[PDB]
C-alpha cells in the first residue's frame, strides 16, 4: 500500500514441513541469510507501488513458493512460485575467474540481439 | 446467467451466457444468451446541460460492445510476447448514454459579483466529486 | 553448366520471435569453386564463415557463406549489396536487398466447429483463416488455455495470392482437431498470427463454446425514470 | 544428366467428366537424343503415340509415350505394364501401375462467414473444407445458384496430409468472396467436390443466410413503476 512507503521489507521462503514457516532470507536493513551470499538482493525500484528482488544462479533446488512481508499496518502477503525449465542462460560469462596478485583484469559479458535496445 | 461476457457502463448494457444441459435427448443441449438494457428517460444528448433535447434514440452495436481494445501477454516458446486482440481498434469518441458512479462530471457557468464576471464550476453528480 | 546469383531474405521465425537476422549469399552452377572470396558492403562482425559445397541439380558446385547481423538495421531500412569475386568468370554480377514497401496488414478470423461434427461426438475441427497481406511470409501457432500446443497436432497450408481486386494480396489457412469432450466442457482455444506489417507484430483471437452463436436469446428493456446513473 | 524412367496415372479432371484418359510413360536422361521408341504390354486396341522432345539441364533429353486407349478398363482392374528401349545401357526398363484400393470417403463442410465481415458492407468470405480421403486426388468447384463460376474467381490450395494414427488421410480447402448485396439478397452458394471413392462421384453442400438463425427470441419490456434491478 502506497500510504506506508516508509516501512521495512522482507523476503521469506515457505518451509512447509511441520506446520509451515518463513525463515527470513533478506531484509531492508542489510542482513542476508548466509547460505545466500552472492545471489540475493532486494531493491527499491520502481517504488511507489512495488519493489523488486533478484534471485540468480539457479539450481533445481529453488523450486518453491515465496512470500513477501512488510511491517505496515495492513498486511498484503503475496505468493510467487519459481519453476525450473530447460534451456541455458542468455548472458554469458566464464566460470569463476581468478586474478593475479597485483596486475590488471578484464572480464567479458555477452548479450544477444534481443537485449541491444536495453 | 452464470458467466459474464460484457458489462459496459457508458451505455449500461450487460450480456451473460449459460449452457442449459438437460437430460432428455442427452446429445443436444442449448446455449442461452441474456441481454439487459436500462434506458434513461431524462438525460440529454451531450452530457452538458443546455445543449440539445432529451435523447430519444438509443443504438447498441453488439460488435462494438463485445470488442477488446487493449494488448495482452502470451508465452509462445520461452518468451513473453505482446499481442493485440482485435481487427477494429482505431479511434474518448463514443457517446455515453448514462453516467458512471465512479466518475466526476463538472460544468462551467458565469455569474456576477459586482464588477467582473467569474468562472464558477458546478458539480453535476454530487456524490462523486468530493476532493479526497 | 551456367552461373546465376541470387539473394534470399531473412526468414520470419528467427526475426520475429528473436532478432538474429543472418543473411546468406550463395549461387550454384559454377565450374571451379575451390578458392574464392565474397563481398558484403558493410561489415561489423566480419567472420562470414564458409561452408561445404552442397551439390544441386545435375551435380555442379555451390558456394557457402553466411553474413551475420541482427534486426535493428533491417527494421530501420538499410541496404546490403553482396556480389561475387568468382574463380570462374571475368566480370561479376550484382544483387541487393532492402526492406519491403507498400505493405498491407492481415485480417484474422476463427471459425467455430460445424454443426454435424458435434453430433457424432468423437473429434471436432477448428479453422483459422488469415487474409489480405502483401508480403508473402506469415506465422501461425495454436494455444490451449495458455499452453502452446506442439507443432505436430495441427496442419497448416501455404501462402498463395487471391484473385486480384486491383493490387496483389495473399491468404493462408490452418486447422486443428481436438476432442469433443473438452470442447463441450469449456476449454478455450486460440490462433495467434504474426506478420510484420502489424504494429505490435502479433495478434490473437480466442474462441470457446460459450462465446458463440446462441440458440436462445432473451432481451430485457427496463425504463428508468428514477436516475440516469447505471450503478 | 542422369537417366530415369517413370510413369503417371490419368488425371481426375477428365476421368470423371470425359473418356479421354491418356496415360503416360515418359523417360528422362539420354546421352543421344530421341532414337528410342516403346512397347506396351496389353493389346488395348491402339498403340502409343510419341511426341517431340523437350529440353532439360545442360542437354538432358526426354520424350513421352502416351497410351490413349481409355475405354475405361482401368477401374476394371488391369495393370498396364510399360516397356521402353533406348540406345544406352542395354536393359529395356519396366514400369507398373495399379488403381489402388484401401480408399475412404471425404467429409465436406461449408462454413458461414464471420460476424465482423458481415457488419461492414463489403466483400464477405466463404470457406469449403474436405478431409479424410485416402488418395490425394480431388477436385473443387463452386456454384452460385445453378451457374458454375469460372475458375479464376476463387482460390484453392493443394492437398496435404493430416497428422493422425496410422491410417493416412488428406485434406484441402478453398475460399470465395462475394459482395454483401449478393449475400443479403438471399442467393445461395455451393461447394462441390469430386473424388474417386465416392459412389456417385460428387457431393454438394449449400449455404446462404438463415443458416444458424436462433429458434427462440424473448422480448420483455419492464416499464417504470416496476424497476427492481440488481448489482
Ligand atoms: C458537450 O458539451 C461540452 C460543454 O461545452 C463540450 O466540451 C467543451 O466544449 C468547448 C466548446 O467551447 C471546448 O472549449 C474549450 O474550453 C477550454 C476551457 O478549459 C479552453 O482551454 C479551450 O481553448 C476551448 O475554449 C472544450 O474543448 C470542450 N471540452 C472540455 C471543456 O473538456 C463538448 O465538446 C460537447 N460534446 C459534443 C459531442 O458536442
Ligand atoms: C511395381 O514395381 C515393383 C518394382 O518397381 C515390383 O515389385 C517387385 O516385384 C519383384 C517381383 O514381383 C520382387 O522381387 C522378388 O524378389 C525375391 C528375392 O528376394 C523373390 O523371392 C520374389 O519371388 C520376387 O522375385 C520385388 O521384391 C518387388 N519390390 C521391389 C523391387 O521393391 C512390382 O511387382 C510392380 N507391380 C506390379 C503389379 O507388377
Ligand atoms: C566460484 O568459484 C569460487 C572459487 O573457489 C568459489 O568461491 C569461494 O572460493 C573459496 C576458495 O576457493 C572457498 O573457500 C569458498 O568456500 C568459496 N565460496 C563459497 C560460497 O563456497 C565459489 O563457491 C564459486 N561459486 C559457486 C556459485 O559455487
Ligand atoms: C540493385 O541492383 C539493381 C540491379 O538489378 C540496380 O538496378 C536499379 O534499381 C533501381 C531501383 O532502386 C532502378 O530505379 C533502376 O532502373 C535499376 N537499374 C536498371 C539498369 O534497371 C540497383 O542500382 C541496385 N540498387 C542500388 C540501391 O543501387
Ligand atoms: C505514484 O503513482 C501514482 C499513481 O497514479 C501517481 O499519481 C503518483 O504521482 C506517483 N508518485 C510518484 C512520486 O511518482
Amino acid at each position: 500500500n502506497r500510504k506506508e512507503s516508509k516501512s521495512i521489507k522482507y523476503w521469506c521462503l515457505w518451509e512447509g514441513a511441520q506446520n509451515g514457516r518463513c525463515p527470513l532470507l533478506v531484509d531492508s536493513e542489510g542482513w542476508v541469510k548466509a547460505q545466500y551470499e552472492g545471489r540475493l538482493s532486494l531493491l527499491e525500484e520502481p517504488g511507489n507501488g512495488t519493489f523488486t528482488v533478484i534471485l540468480n544462479q539457479l539450481t533445481s533446488r529453488d523450486a518453491g513458493f515465496y512470500w513477501c512481508l512488510t511491517n505496515g499496518d495492513t498486511l498484503w502477503r503475496t505468493t510467487v512460485e519459481i519453476k525450473i525449465i530447460e534451456g541455458e542462460p542468455n548472458l554469458k560469462v566464464p566460470g569463476n575467474v581468478t586474478a593475479v596478485l597485483g596486475e590488471t583484469l578484464k572480464v567479458p559479458c555477452h548479450f544477444p540481439c534481443k537485449f541491444s535496445s536495453y | 446467467e452464470r458467466i459474464v461476457l460484457v458489462d459496459n457502463k457508458c451505455k449500461c448494457a450487460r450480456i451473460t451466457s449459460r449452457i442449459i444441459r438437460s437430460s432428455e435427448d442427452p446429445n443436444e443441449d442449448i446455449v442461452e444468451r441474456n441481454i439487459r438494457i436500462i434506458v434513461p428517460l431524462n438525460n440529454r444528448e451531450n452530457i452538458s446541460d443546455p445543449t440539445s433535447p432529451l435523447r430519444t434514440r438509443f443504438v447498441y452495436h453488439l460488435s462494438d460492445l463485445c470488442k477488446k481494445c487493449d494488448p495482452t501477454e502470451v508465452e509462445l516458446d520461452n518468451q513473453i510476447v505482446t499481442a493485440t486482440q482485435s481487427n477494429i481498434c482505431d479511434e474518448a469518441t463514443e457517446t455515453c448514454y448514462t453516467y458512471d458512479r465512479n466518475k466526476c462530471y463538472t460544468a462551467v457557468v458565469p455569474l456576477v459579483y459586482g464588477g467582473e464576471t467569474k468562472m464558477v464550476e458546478t458539480a453535476l453528480t454530487p456524490d462523486a466529486c468530493y476532493p479526497d | 553448366c551456367h552461373p546465376r546469383l541470387s539473394l534470399h531474405r531473412p526468414a520470419l521465425e528467427d526475426l520475429l520471435l528473436g532478432s538474429e537476422a543472418n543473411l546468406t549469399c550463395t549461387l550454384t552452377g559454377l565450374r571451379d569453386a575451390s578458392g574464392a572470396t565474397f563481398t558484403w558492403t558493410p561489415s561489423s562482425g566480419k567472420s562470414a564463415v564458409q561452408g561445404p559445397p552442397e551439390r544441386d541439380l545435375c551435380g555442379c558446385y555451390s558456394v557457402s557463406s553466411v553474413l551475420p547481423g541482427c534486426a535493428q538495421p533491417w527494421n530501420h531500412g538499410e541496404t546490403f549489396t553482396c556480389t561475387a569475386a568468382h574463380p570462374e568468370l571475368k566480370t561479376p554480377l550484382t544483387a541487393n536487398i532492402t526492406k519491403s514497401g507498400n505493405t498491407f496488414r492481415p485480417e484474422v478470423h476463427l471459425l467455430p466447429p460445424p454443426s454435424e461434427e458435434l453430433a457424432l461426438n468423437e473429434l471436432v475441427t477448428l479453422t483459422c483463416l488469415a487474409r489480405g497481406f502483401s508480403p508473402k511470409d506469415v506465422l501461425v501457432r495454436w494455444l490451449q488455455g495458455s499452453q502452446e500446443l506442439p507443432r505436430e497436432k495441427y496442419l497448416t497450408w501455404a501462402s498463395r495470392q487471391e484473385p486480384s481486386q486491383g493490387t496483389t494480396t495473399y491468404a493462408v489457412t490452418s486447422i486443428l482437431r481436438v476432442a469433443a469432450e473438452d470442447w463441450k466442457k469449456g476449454e478455450t482455444f486460440s490462433c495467434m498470427v504474426g506478420h510484420e506489417a502489424l504494429p505490435l507484430a502479433f495478434t490473437q483471437k480466442t474462441i470457446d463454446r460459450l462465446a458463440g452463436k446462441p440458440t436462445h436469446i432473451n432481451v430485457s428493456v427496463v425504463m428508468a425514470e428514477a436516475d440516469g446513473t447505471c450503478y
